[PDB]
RNA sequence: GUGGGAGAGGGUGGUGGAAUUCCCGGAGUAGCGGUGAAAUGCGCAGAUACCGGGAGGAACGCCGAUGGCGAAGGCAGCCACCUGGUCCACCCGUGACGCUGAGGCGCGAAAGCGUGGGGAGCAAACCGGAUUAGAUACCCGGGUAGUCCACGCCCUAAACGAUGCGCGCUAGGUCUCUGGGUCUCCUGGGGGCCGAAGCUAACGCGUUAAGCGCGCCGCCUGGGGAGUACGGCCGCAAGGC
């Protein structure tokens, strides 16, 4: 209903899930998918397959609003962080660029014992 | 085989078709060391398939084996406690053993009375894309693409 | 690879204001390069660290950047 | 004394960006999260993921090091003021003014205590979910004291180099920080590694001694009882010597 046809794709990849958002050039989102959006429920969502199908689910949802050009942004290390990218390139969406923007603190906040 | 590759047994060419795949199939039929009986089963089944169908049994036997060859199967792998059903490909040697054994074990599950009737009927159905043997093949490749979520465990 | 001090001129290590030359000590990200990549001495790198941090606060050198790859 | 030098040494004020959390707005559906699997938890009052604006607290990525500084505890963004220690060159000045050091006094991580602040993240206790034969636990979701600041207490430690201090002497080689020099190197002052002589029960130490000597302080004399009992001093208490 928008006809954006150019914009950004954010891959949020953790060890428990891989989830993909697609926005317009200004950053405001359009559609999105994830490991849970497709049928997967538990630990399966943080798999490269779920990463693939999630990237492709949002990539077809963006075809509705007419997306062709896509700028990829990646945050987090995760299984299928790369597999969601590789899926995104073959989605028909012409991938403009790929950037890794994973936030790293300058040692500011005390992590949970899990990360200690 | 911890040490070596344990090379393949080379079968003798068929006495009739000069074809090694025939002999290998005859062997899977042979039980209790009766190769003589197993051939007379197979060859008297070659007459069934060639009369009840005006087509060369050679090309049907090949065509039946091909339709039962699985391109992928599922294997277990011990990972983090309980194991997982892991899909992976099938080496072309294993496609041979499975499809051949599947034809024979299917035919003996058939309703037909005499041995060669079951073989020729199963073979005829198997080339046509139906019959119990092609279901085992179509069910295996269903295990893969189901546990496809573990394609990263290839090993 | 080549080293930074090797392909350069005679410069003021203490001048926080010269961006054209201080940009040559940052990576693709804003990170300050190790001695193995700058070819500086123990005393020099210590001084460079402080001068780059000075330039960062004047808005001349970046704190962190975005890697365009992967 | 003079002239140079390096440094997370200390105190005070100021300040910068990254990240977490919360609030506001924009946009946007059906889950997010989390684990070996999970569940409690959160989500249609619209979360997670994304863009922007704001508040607040704590800690400083890269540089960063086997590195530097301090008597030890310990010290890490940047800027400025106050300030301590230390090292080198000149061979200028005083003329044994030295060394150690029972007492005394000052310092003393973390935790804990008092009064008043502060409170983002984490997190004893605790509230739940799991696991389990049981779970008073590791794993998961929540969360108070506290961690942070001011002022005043507490005085412990694997407070470690398990090695008290100062001085003289006794092969070298090699890496290194930092001075000076006639700048393949020489010569100081630190920090590492091999190893002469020698010591050591052995492992190992070996110009940074655990070697050869001298001065002075502390301390040891079988394990359990026991760092307990009593007494004393100290402390608001926990408790300490
Ligand atoms: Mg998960
Ligand atoms: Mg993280
Ligand atoms: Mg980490
Ligand atoms: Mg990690
Ligand atoms: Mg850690
Ligand atoms: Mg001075
Ligand atoms: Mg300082
Ligand atoms: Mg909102
Ligand atoms: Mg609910
Ligand atoms: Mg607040
Ligand atoms: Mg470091
Ligand atoms: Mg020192
Ligand atoms: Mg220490
Ligand atoms: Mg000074
Ligand atoms: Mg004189
Ligand atoms: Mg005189
Ligand atoms: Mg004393
Ligand atoms: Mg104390
Ligand atoms: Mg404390
Ligand atoms: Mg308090
Ligand atoms: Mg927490
Ligand atoms: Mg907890
Ligand atoms: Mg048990
Ligand atoms: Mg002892
Ligand atoms: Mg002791
Ligand atoms: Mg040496
Ligand atoms: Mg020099
Ligand atoms: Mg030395
Ligand atoms: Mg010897
Ligand atoms: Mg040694
Ligand atoms: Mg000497
Ligand atoms: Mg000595
Ligand atoms: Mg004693
Ligand atoms: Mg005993
Ligand atoms: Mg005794
Ligand atoms: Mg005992
Ligand atoms: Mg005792
Ligand atoms: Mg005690
Ligand atoms: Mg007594
Ligand atoms: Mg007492
Ligand atoms: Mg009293
Ligand atoms: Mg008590
Ligand atoms: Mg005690």
């Amino acid at each position: 209903k928008r006809q954006v046809a150019s914009g950004r794709a954010y891959i949020h990849a953790s060890y428990n899930n891989t989830i993909v958002t697609i926005t317009d050039p200004d950053g405001n989102p359009i559609t999105w998918s994830s490991g849970g959006v497709i049928g997967y429920k538990g630990s399966r969502k943080g798999t490269p397959y779920a990463a693939q199908l999630a990237a492709l689910d949002a990539a077809k949802k963006a075809m509705a609003y007419g997306m062709q050009s896509v700028d990829v942004i990646v945050r987090g290390t995760g299984a299928g962080r790369e597999q969601a990218i590789r899926a995104l390139q073959a989605s028909g969406l012409q991938v403009k660029s790929i950037v890794d923007d994973t936030p790293v603190p300058h040692n500011g906040c005390r992590p949970k014992k899990k990360f200690r | 085989a911890r040490r070596r590759r344990a090379e393949v047994r080379q079968l003798q060419p068929d006495l009739v078709y000069g074809d090694v795949l025939v002999t290998a199939f005859i062997n899977k039929i042979m039980r209790d060391g009766k190769k003589n009986l197993a051939a007379r089963i197979f060859y008297d089944a070659c007459k069934i398939i060639q009369e009840k169908t005006g087509q060369e049994p050679l090309k049907v036997f090949k065509q039946a084996v091909e339709n039962v060859k699985p391109r992928m199967e599922v294997r277990s792998r011990r990972v983090g406690g309980a194991n997982y059903q892991v899909p992976m490909e099938v080496s072309p040697r294993r496609q041979q053993s499975l499809a051949l054994r599947w034809l024979v074990q299917a035919a003996n599950q058939r309703p037909e009375r005499r041995a060669a009737v079951r073989i020729a009927h199963e073979l005829m159905d198997a080339a046509e894309g139906k019959g119990g043997a092609v279901k085992k093949k179509e069910d295996v490749e269903r295990m893969a693409e189901a546990n496809r979520a573990y394609a990263h465990y290839r090993w | 690879k080549a080293k930074v001090k090797a392909t350069l001129g005679e410069f003021d290590l203490r001048d926080y204001r010269n961006v054209e030359v201080l940009k040559r000590f940052l990576s693709e990200t804003g990170k300050i390069l190790p001695r193995r990549r700058t070819g500086l001495s123990a005393k020099e790198q210590r001084i460079l660290a402080k001068t780059i941090k000075r330039a960062r606060i004047l808005g001349l050198l970046p704190f962190t950047e975005k890697l365009v790859r992967k």
